[PDB]
């Protein structure tokens, strides 16, 4: 599962979290077995204005 | 006194359970010894724990 978040929301995505992207954009169920992979991508998605 | 033996028999029963009804309010290292409490209070994940 692929998107782009702001740095401060990505401790959202994890199992039983709460918050803006948590509660009402991606919502990991509370048994989660996976992988939480992320990075800062501010050279390619970020733009002049 | 001769009756000592079967009030002894009905006194070890209520002693029993009065300490197993008492059981219910110690902590064991909990935060609380309330159910409703300790799940009003915290991260599902910390209140499972």
């Amino acid at each position: 599962d692929s998107f782009v978040i702001r740095g401060d929301e990505v401790r959202q995505i994890a199992p039983g979290q709460t918050g803006n992207i948590a509660d009402y954009n991606y919502k990991l169920p509370d048994d989660f077995t996976g992988c939480v992979i992320a990075w800062n991508s501010n050279n390619l998605d970020s733009k002049v204005g | 006194s001769a009756l000592g033996k079967l009030q002894d028999v009905v006194n070890q029963n209520a002693q029993a359970l009065n300490t197993l009804v008492k059981q219910l309010s110690s902590n064991f290292g909990a935060i609380s010894s309330v159910l409703n409490d300790i799940l009003s209070r915290l991260d599902k994940v910390e209140a499972e724990v």
